[PDB]
RNA sequence: UUGGGCUCUGUGGGUGCUUGGCCGCUGGCCAGACCUACUUCAAAGCCACCGGGGGUACCUACCGGUUG
């Protein structure tokens, strides 16, 4: 502990510290006034410690090293499963005079579809950065003397619109070129389907599927070449009352029926059957069904998960790769039972990436919850009660995953921010 | 000039400048704090709130650029002579100029610093030193380093003296060099050189509370604490990111407050002028961080017309106490607890003026004939996007109007974490405002 | 209630003059 | 107590030291007689018990762990202490251990908000807290069970928390450097976690160096995936391997290729880097020779995924074949 | 608007017009320090707040005396 540098000033200088009235109580002796400066600053350093003791900081581990560095302290993703970094972002400024019948978002764009039984849609750009309307209209297409139930996006790549409500006929709507049609007819199946509500359209917009108005012990709906709009196939199953709700797989190729008393049937367009039965564990009655995922049976269309919602208001969500015994489990286990809500739950769905599953009741105020895949359980930090969702009626899920859009029944239609 | 009205004072100001204020202890009972308008400079009491004590008239006719506040006087240096303006330093005492500093003819340089003790004051320029007898308020000398590069030869960061060592100065290159030199000779006496030299420049300098050790704050990103006469390294820390330096440091002489026992000192603050957030180390074993403040003031933004920073820290003589006074017109000092242990120091004292121009301004009426009367409050509604209520009698008893627990508001989202800002919660900025107390009971 | 910080005081601490540094 | 007022004057520790006792008459009865302005701040949390006389339950004594984070604090200072002067117990480190973990947990529990820089900077501040602790525990060489208990919190901390890969390796680091041999399996576990929960597919070095230092690797390592899938620390290890230009570790690296415990993906992926770094290099040659041909003439699916992923790679295992035989 | 309310407590400001903390101050200090000197002449009187009627042995006071 050598003294590197040293000087000579030091040597030369004295000081009077007698004459010093500051540095008088410094002295040893009652003699020691002119005093050399390094004696000096010696003493200086004898007061300096006597007003301070020493610390004892004044006498490598890896985490150690990770708490002493401070780039350690700095201020879309996968999304962990208990709580979501989610944003209330801008409310589309047009409502609607009646109950939200529907959305849809286009698979390329962020495009929005609303859709309302005051017989009227509405095209609108998410666009938040917007001036100075956020998330633009658009349009306001009105279609006379039909209220709309349902619309559907038609193509993967997302050109047609088609759309069908209480009335015996529906619309398809080429964007290119803006022409309708209005389909009427499905060979021989008229006095079979006198309306056209239930529908559902395969993800490669292929097969259109329209449910029946004859219940009679066991449902049954047409499958439709969608670029021809001709019947080419049917499927019946035998139950109670008819079609609760049904989907296709990720293929395009078969579908799942769900019928109320909850029985749910696979049934494959090669082999153009039902692949076969099984039930909804315990579900009494079921209203909804839904059906995604990936990386499942491709045999079965490789979709990971299918969501059973009953008229209880149970929400049975299952894995097809368990449904496997090509032999079926006639009574499957639930991978996940969900008894978070009370009333019959109205309206459920998957999200394009197989994380998130949104499920909600409209008989209660703002019945919605939101599910972490594959842990399979509730997201406890929301909604809040004075989230202001409204007595839910629709929700989608944007193309990519980022966009939450949901509407109620009284024509207000609002957006989240799903990040992750 | 005009005919009717003579210049009387700009308000709406605490520390909205770059310039780090100034502190002294008064006894045992009160601290003074000094800051600059810009054209002037106030000093605070501590003990007895914030209201304020001096006044520093008469202005100077340029911006400031340096002070120190001793015993009893104000030095103040002013002007950047290299865009026209005339330079100078002043020796104020009490609000009201006693002296003036003889500046040497050959400089063209703005004066950047101020430092005062023994019967002498050196004033660090650019890269130069002047010297003054302070006895005799006399020129002495004028201190030159050299290197060997027109940017190496740069005097950024600072100097300092160390409490025991008798006429010495410690002063940071633009190379990450600290140069000793004994200011009674004039001569370079040391220079010790930075370990590990990829880091650039000394951003600044501090001794400790312990004898003959500094602290070294290198803009290359390293704070190391060092033996000064041994040229013995106490510690590296990894704390300065690259293009975020850190501005400034300060060690707690209060004699207890980490360890997590409360049994222990030794604790630095630092802060960067790229945040506007604190940091908080226990020195003793490894040197550990304990403690982030985060947000203390406004961050500097150039995307925003938010103006701020942190422009010093300081603690004060051996208590909980520490100032940071930043560029949002802003102090806040902080508090240690004792009774749990805590992280951060609370709020304890404030003063704020606006991140953001002004954009309307008003009077109040009169308490119809009384004393809260025609001049008393002025309602001032800044870019900053509020609005407040200055008084010309004690600027103290002026204040912010709040819009609520905004700042909890912001603790409990984030802020003040890491989306929009706080002014951008609070509401959109004012066009015109109007007032009357014909019912305002109170 | 306890976990409660006291009236804030000023303490005496005593410090060092460096104008004896000449 | 009746000649030194020990009662009075020592609270805390006395306190602390009959605290994890916390169901026996004799704690009971210095409950009884201490004085209440005297009990700590932090251990103000009986005063319902003191007014009624019952011995508190261990949910009480975490929960205000869980929202007073210095009740923990004092008895990780004990504890640490009682380590530090090698007189730690089992009955005390099994209460730390249940302390700890309960009590972090919970720390969790709440500290999970859902606003992305306050989880952040909430993790931070439990970091903070739990700083020096954690690292005494960690690398507390003369005591294996204090060992096994950090290494407890620190796994609950990697699985619930999610937290970020610099951290996580610190960790990682940290366990690498202060592990010993009765610690060693369970610190295997707490890798298995630690990289199994780890973003990023690699590991950072000296890991990869103790875990040659490690004695008995894949058959350790297939005894804990045996309830516990240690791919992504298989992945992480290839990886550190074939980034190491060793060529010590080649058994080690052959082993684990055979060991059928990396995915197909994994596997192949393993093979293209090791290929790539047999082009890299510049004997050496003819060590990484024997390993590939040892590892093309593999049997099982491990050499069909090699030999289908050279059919993917599309370069001649003839050509490398006979440039090393040669 | 990715939880919120009542209720209580704690801190700071201001509830009056912005000139220092201390001292043995035309000066000094805040780390203080020095500590016990020097000496020509006691004082002018007055005022001075007790609840009412009533008694006065003893005490106090006033006045007027008396021995020494």
């Amino acid at each position: 502990d050598a003294p590197a540098w040293e000087d000579s000033d030091d040597e030369r200088l004295t000081i009077s510290l007698a004459g010093a009235t500051r540095l008088r109580k410094l002295r040893i002796s009652e003699s020691e006034d002119l005093v050399s400066g390094i004696e000096y600053a010696r003493r200086l350093r004898q007061q300096y410690l006597r007003l301070y003791p020493q610390p004892d900081w004044a006498k490598p581990l890896p985490l150690d090293s990770f708490l002493r560095d401070a780039n350690s302290f700095k201020v879309r993703r996968k999304l962990r499963p208990e709580t979501i970094d989610i944003q209330r972002t801008r409310d589309i400024p047009d409502t609607h005079k009646a109950a939200i019948s529907s959305l849809a978002f286009h698979p390329r764009y962020p495009i929005l579809l609303s859709s309302s039984t005051s017989s009227i849609m509405y095209l609108h750009k998410l666009d938040a950065s917007a001036y100075p309307t956020p998330n633009p209209l658009l349009t306001s297409v009105h279609v006379k003397r039909t209220d709309l139930r349902r619309a559907a996006f038609v193509g993967p790549d997302g050109g047609e619109i088609i759309f069908a409500g209480r009335r015996r006929y529906f619309h398809c709507w080429n964007l290119s070129s803006g022409l309708v049609k209005k389909v009427s007819k499905i060979q021989g199946h008229q006095k079979e389907q006198r309306t056209m509500e239930r529908f559902r359209v395969s993800p490669c917009g292929r097969y259109m599927a329209l449910v029946a108005s004859d219940k009679k012990g066991g449902g049954m709906l047409n499958i439709i070449n969608v670029g021809t709009m001709q019947w080419i196939a049917q499927a019946r199953i035998d139950g109670r009352h008819g079609v609760a709700d049904f989907a296709w797989w990720s293929d395009g190729n078969g579908l799942t029926i769900a019928g109320r008393d909850g029985q749910v049937t696979e049934w494959s367009m090669i082999t153009r059957r039902t692949v076969g039965i099984w039930r909804d564990e315990g579900s009494i009655g079921g209203t909804v069904m839904a059906l995604g995922g990936r990386n499942g049976p491709a045999e079965l269309g490789g979709d990971r998960w299918v969501a059973i919602g009953s008229n209880s208001g149970i929400l049975n969500v299952y894995d097809r790769n368990d449904l496997i015994e090509i032999r079926i489990k006639k009574y499957p286990t639930p991978t996940r039972v969900f008894e978070q809500l009370t009333t019959s739950i109205s309206v459920v769905a998957f999200s394009p990436d197989g994380q998130l599953l949104a499920f909600g009741s409209q008989h209660k105020k703002d019945a919605l919850r939101l599910v972490h895949l594959p842990s399979c359980t509730v997201y406890r930090n929301w909604p809040t009660e004075q989230t202001p969702l409204g007595r839910v009626t629709a929700i989608a899920f944007s193309s990519k995953s980022d966009v939450l859009a949901v509407g109620n029944d009284v024509g207000r239609v609002r957006l989240w921010e799903i990040r992750g | 000039g005009s005919a009717i009205f003579a210049p009387y004072r700009t308000i709406g100001l605490i520390s909205p400048t770059g310039v780090p204020f100034t502190s002294i202890p008064l006894g045992k009972t009160t601290f003074q704090i000094t800051t600059s308008v810009g054209r002037a400079l106030q000093t605070y009491d501590l003990k007895r709130g914030l209201n304020l004590v001096f006044v520093t008239r008469p202005q100077t006719p340029s911006d400031i650029t340096a002070t120190h506040a001793w015993k009893e006087r104000v030095y103040a240096a002013f002007g950047d002579p290299r865009n026209g303006e005339p330079q100078g330093l002043w020796v104020f005492q009490r609000g009201k100029k006693v002296a003036e500093l003889p500046l040497p003819s050959d400089l063209d340089q703005p004066i950047k610093q101020i430092l005062i003790f023994g019967g002498w004051i050196v004033a660090c320029a650019l890269t130069r030193i002047e010297v003054w007898k302070a006895a005799t308020l006399e020129h002495y000398t004028t201190i030159f380093p050299a290197a060997s590069k027109k940017g190496d030869n740069e005097l950024t960061g600072g100097a300092i003296n160390m409490p025991t060592f008798l006429n010495k100065i410690f002063v940071g290159r633009k190379d990450g060099w600290v140069e000793i030199w004994n200011v009674s000779t004039g001569k370079l006496i040391y220079t010790l050189l930075p370990p590990s030299p990829d880091c650039g420049a000394v951003t600044c300098l501090q001794p400790t509370p312990a004898l003959s050790l500094l602290a070294i704050a290198y803009s290359g990103g390293p704070l190391v604490i060092q033996n000064v006469l041994t040229d013995k390294t106490v510690l590296l820390l990894e704390a300065g990111t690259d293009d975020a330096p850190v501005t400034s440091i300060s060690f707690r002489t209060d004699g207890l407050g980490a360890g997590q026992d409360g049994r222990k000192d030794g604790v630095m603050a630092t802060a960067t002028s790229v945040s506007g957030d604190v940091t908080f180390w226990d020195l003793n074993k490894g040197g550990r961080i304990m403690g982030v403040l985060r947000s203390a003031h406004n961050p500097p933004s150039r995307h925003n017309i938010v103006r701020g920073g942190i422009s010093k820290i300081e603690f004060l003589a051996g208590q909980p106490v520490i100032v940071t006074s930043g560029l949002d017109n802003s102090l806040k000092t902080w508090i240690f607890d004792e009774s749990p242990f805590s992280p951060v120091p609370r709020i304890l004292h404030q003063r704020s003026g606006h991140a953001a121009p002004v954009r309307c301004l008003h009077f109040l009426p009169s308490d119809f004939d009384g004393a809260e009367g025609g001049n008393k409050w002025l309602l001032s509604g800044g870019k900053d996007r509020s609005l407040w209520g200055w008084s010309l009698r004690r600027d103290g008893q002026s204040a912010e109007l709040s819009q609520g627990a905004i700042r909890k508001k912001a603790r409990k989202m984030g802020l003040l974490a890491g989306t929009t800002t706080l002014e951008d919660l609070k509401a959109p900025e004012i066009t015109c405002i109007a007032s009357s107390l014909n019912r305002d009971g109170g | 209630p306890v976990g409660m910080p006291a009236k804030w005081d000023v303490k005496e601490a005593r410090k060092y003059n460096i104008e004896a540094d000449g | 107590i009746r000649r030194f007022r020990i009662h009075e004057f020592n609270t805390g520790t006395l306190l602390a030291t009959f605290l994890p006792y916390h169901t026996i008459p004799a704690f009971v009865t210095l409950l009884s007689i201490l004085p209440v302005q005297r009990i700590p701040i932090e251990y103000r949390f009986l005063d319902p018990y003191i007014k009624s006389l019952t011995p508190p339950p261990r949910a009480a004594i975490v929960q205000q762990a869980t929202n007073r984070p210095d009740l923990l604090s004092a008895i990780s200072r004990y504890t640490l202490d009682s380590c530090r002067a090698k007189q730690e117990y089992p009955g005390l480190i099994s209460f730390w251990g249940g302390i700890m973990a309960e009590a972090v947990n919970g720390m969790i529990d709440k500290m999970r908000s859902g606003r992305r820089a306050i989880q952040l900077e909430n993790d931070h501040l439990l970091l903070q807290q739990i700083g020096p602790v954690l690292s005494e525990a960690m690398v507390m060489k003369d005591v294996p069970g204090i060992q096994i208990a950090s290494y407890m919190v620190v796994a609950i901390l990697a699985a619930k928390g999610s937290l970020n890969d610099n951290i996580l390796t610190a960790f990682m680091e940290q366990l690498v450097h202060g592990w010993t041999v009765d610690t060693l399996r369970p610190g295997l576990v707490c890798l298995t976690m630690l990289a199994q929960h780890r973003s990023a597919k690699q590991l950072s070095g000296r890991v990869a160096k103790a875990v040659i230092k490690v004695p008995d690797l894949v058959s350790s390592l297939r005894d804990i995936s045996k309830e516990h899938q240690v791919d992504k620390l298989a992945n992480g290890l290839v990886l550190a391997f074939v980034d190491r230009g060793d060529i010590r570790t080649l058994p080690v690296i052959n082993s684990l290729l055979l060991s059928e415990l990396l995915q197909e993906k994994q596997a192949k992926v393993a093979y293209k880097a090791l290929l790539l770094a047999a082009h890299k290099i510049d004997n050496i040659r003819k060590q990484v020779g024997s390993a590939l041909v040892r590892l093309s003439q593999a049997e099982g699916d491990v050499g069909d995924a090699i030999r289908t992923a050279i059919q993917e790679v599309d370069f001649n295992i003839e050509e490398l074949e006979l440039k090393l035989g040669a």
